[PDB]
């Protein structure tokens, strides 16, 4: 709906740096692009926006072609590292973007309140921080009614109290009907934030999902530690035969290693002895899937000390 | 229009740079160091007026080549040219309005460098009869802005082309030697050895090469009284193509400024 | 014990900047400093390499002053943001801090084999990325076997891969007996490899211990994510009536926060009724523990998703 | 030792520096330049002379743009964080910093003026060649002896500041007052002072500028293209105490740096 790309690839020579790209994007399903080796985590990414074109198939933001300005008016963007011009202050720096953008100026100072900018605008950006530019960076990607935004790494130098609300701000804008495209390398910290995911290598797709579909689509083992387990014996057998791995742990709970897919009928069989008691399930995070995918992709993993 | 609005940017960031108001100071109290100073050994106005359109030479090359080496790739090193690209403009409405905005830079420049300048001669003699000093500043001032627009739109060729600060640099002081202070400096040389197969009379029919020779040229109009510059005393077109060639090498400039710009 | 800061109330200006923290550290244990809005984490982190003077402290580095030269041999340090030298080529930069803590020269060409940059390696400073200015400063860190390390986020621009594979290296030194230090602001992903947290705030400590010493602290709810149910309206007015602030990501995801009398006789509600595709039982983060940890200080939460 | 350790980087660094490779050479294609027309003169001791004046100009500005970001380039690229933390001084890295930063200018100038003293083999054959290991003996450890006080003059400057392009504003602002500057100040104690502030303490204004003692050491004997120097046989003090000043000129300003090194 938002963002509908159909069978693009990207060359810059004649070697593809993008290929067969098929990507979808609903309205306030918000996605993760992840790459590390093949292009796409960057080269998709401007493909997103007007910055390339597609050389062999075509994009779709917002039902229109990228290069429209009415389309560029209702978008976001945040790139990475960003430094602007550090001579200019605080407030006219957005008071720069919100002209460019045509986005209201009254607009502006509550944006500098939104990203709690108030006390550090009417200074130089060269006395900003990291995390200081980065609220400054956000600021700009909420001007107008922005109904896409493209973030790539947000967070980084950010405060751990201002990385949290910024998901919740984003939380508050995918309600409001405002799909974003994240870009991160930090894994954990945007898995508890995204609706699906995106990961990508060697210029290629690899597999779009939600995190409860990679789990279904990856066989990767869970780790289901129930405290307070009774009776220590049969409830240990059961599944061993059953195609898992019970741990006996001593202190009287038992921890089963399954293959989820199996899932929640275990877990029904985890409420089926009446005593659970506050059991605790540890599902592969995005990093493991990320793991994962690069075998199917076929790079290799390392040595068992090296990076 | 969003050119004049991406034009209010550069403007105000032009006029925050600490570098560039030092040197318009400098360009500015060396505007009436040789005024004053042309006047006490005096007593006209077109004989140090030729010392006065050779500071320009050097200075309002530097006064654009500091101010517009930074604005592709100082930009493309801080991010926000490819923040700018995402935004709804064209790629050359990003130039145009640099080159409006750093344009009005410089033209306010000679007008607090010659303008005080200038009229400090008026209030100097006291019958000088100032009415017909502005048929000769006028011709003046124009053109030291039509110099430095060159320069601008110079400076934004070779930004365009390089992929860092440091390297913008190496390139901005290699035009601002090449332009001022060599290729006036080979024509002395190419004078005195050019005349077998190569004849030298046939040499300045064409030599709109180099546009602060023109910038030199449209300051010695009727009021000539020079070295390299009596060349262009046998020049038989008119002056007002003299004019008229040294606004064409802002656009020709430009055109490959922004092809450049297409190709980043 | 190899680092122990014991009274050490750091002022200057009579600012009080580091107020009065009393931080051990074991040998093979891993240490997280986490700290904000204030100078806590940062002159407290050049407390420990001693090019800060402790007024009115002793800190021990391996029964030793921090000023000794016999212990910076033993000590690795990674900063911010090392753009190192521009015109030196990479092995020649890392053979430059070879001879100045003084390892030998046979160890600066594995580091940059383990250290995934002999690909890179004797090129130019200047063409390398942020993610292998990060491999670099690693590598120096490394050098010539230290006892004790002190990483200051040394994950930003990194490959996710090697983000993972990195935590594994520093487990490799921890199994060496190597004391690490991480001094991040990308904190959820680092609490599955440290294994004490030591958040801090306005100078002064707040709280320090393992994860499962700090959940048995503080009292947090859990976050029970559960995607792919019925209805979810129908349980956002139940779980609300509940007593629980439940909130929807996807049009079929909800996530619960628990009280722990409701974290298990109230699951057994969304088994048997509604009956999802995944059920993700989220602990009580070190995001979530450094939210409280916070509050208990000051600086209360940002109102409607702003900051 | 440790301090060889830096030094064998910034000799290093230095040499593959692209900036100070250019002007070095251009020193270098200058020095053969005046060598070979003031050969084209017979002015021998009008040579060397000259040849002062050269180094005057860029023998401050090739240790201006070695050592202008040597302190605050290691603060803002965050190694100097960093290299407190090895088993380092902090004087340590400054003497290093400055031996390796000055063994690029003993090997400056003798790219530089060595091969203008063997341009005189080229073309003045029959001159007397032994003398010139006192005459262009002179230049070497002299030249490296100004090169060394604005390598001290940098580490002061560059300790002191907190930005690298605020080191560069100071940079070209020291270089302006040591060379054109007190060149002029001390002129218009001449003219426009008339010498009636005082007449007498004439000789001691000498010691407070490095430049013109260089000028001094190599003018010594030879008198000549003088013009602003004319108080150089006014001195009482003898020539071989005109070396100690200047060696006191580094080490006054070594040791200020030093002491900003320390409350860095």
């Amino acid at each position: 709906n938002a963002v509908e790309i159909q069978g693009v690839s990207q060359r810059y020579g004649s070697m593809t740096v993008l290929h067969d790209l098929n990507l979808n994007l609903g309205e306030g399903e918000v996605l993760g692009l992840f790459g590390h080796n093949g292009a796409g985590k960057t080269t998709s990414m401007k493909l997103i926006l007007g910055l390339l074109s597609p050389s062999e198939g075509q994009v779709k933001v917002l039902g229109r072609a990228p290069n429209d300005p009415q389309v560029r008016r209702q978008l976001g963007y945040l790139p990475e590292n960003v430094t602007f011009y550090p001579q200019l202050s605080g407030r006219e720096t957005l008071r720069h973007f919100a002209r460019l953008k045509g986005a209201a100026l009254t607009q502006v100072d509550e944006l500098l309140e939104q990203v709690g900018l108030a006390h550090a605008a009417d200074r130089r950006v060269k006395t900003y921080s990291k995390g200081m530019r980065q609220r400054l960076g956000l600021a700009q990607a909420l001007l107008g009614e922005p109904r896409l935004l493209l973030l790539d790494e947000p967070t980084v130098g950010l405060d751990p109290i201002a990385t949290q609300d910024l998901y919740l701000l984003i939380d508050r804008l995918r309600q409001r009907g405002t799909s974003i495209i994240l870009c991160s390398h930090v894994l954990p910290g945007v898995e508890a934030h995204i609706n699906r995911a995106a990961i990508l290598a060697k210029g290629c797709l690899q597999a779009v999902g939600s995190l409860s579909q990679l789990r279904a689509e990856a066989g990767l083992p869970v780790r289901i530690r129930a405290s307070g387990i009774s009776e220590r014996d049969s409830w240990l057998q059961r599944w061993t035969d059953a195609g898992h791995s019970a741990r006996g742990l001593s202190e009287s709970s038992i921890e089963v290693v399954a293959v989820n897919g199996h899932k929640l009928v275990l877990l029904r069989q985890l409420l089926g002895e009446g005593e659970p008691e506050d059991i605790e399930i540890h599902q592969p995070s995005l990093e493991d899937l990320y793991r994962y995918y690069m075998e199917r992709a076929g790079d290799v993993r390392a040595q068992e000390g090296r990076l | 229009n969003q050119v004049w609005n991406i034009a209010r940017k550069e403007l105000s960031d032009g006029l925050r740079n600490r570098w560039l108001l030092a040197i318009s100071l400098l360009f500015a109290v060396l505007a009436v160091g040789i005024a004053w100073l042309g006047a006490a050994a005096s007593g006209s106005i077109p004989a140090t007026i030729a010392s006065l359109a050779s500071l320009a030479t050097f200075l309002m090359p530097l006064i654009a080549l500091l101010l517009a080496y930074d604005a592709i790739v100082g930009e493309d090193e801080g991010g926000t040219l490819m923040l700018l690209l995402t935004y709804p403009l064209g790629r050359g409405q990003i130039l145009l309005g640099k080159f409006v905005g750093h344009g009005l830079i410089l033209a306010l420049a000679v007008l607090i460098g010659f303008g005080c300048a200038a009229l400090a001669i008026a209030l100097l003699v006291e019958g000088v009869e100032l009415g017909m000093l502005f048929w000769a500043f006028g011709r003046f001032m124009i053109s030291s802005t039509l110099l430095g627009w060159v320069f601008l739109a110079f400076a934004y060729v070779l930004s365009g082309k390089v992929n860092e600060k440091s390297s913008a640099a190496g390139l901005a002081l290699g035009v601002w030697f090449l332009f001022v202070l060599v290729f006036d400096l080979v024509l002395l040389a190419l004078l005195v050895l050019s005349e077998g197969k190569f004849n030298p009379e046939l040499l300045p029919w064409l030599l709109l090469l180099n546009p602060t020779d023109i910038y030199r040229l449209i300051n010695l109009s009727g009021f000539e009284g020079m070295g390299v510059l009596s060349l262009g005393a046998d020049l038989p077109v008119p002056a007002a193509v003299l004019w008229l060639c040294l606004l064409a090498w802002i656009g020709v400039s430009l055109l490959l400024a922004y092809a450049i710009f297409r190709r980043r």
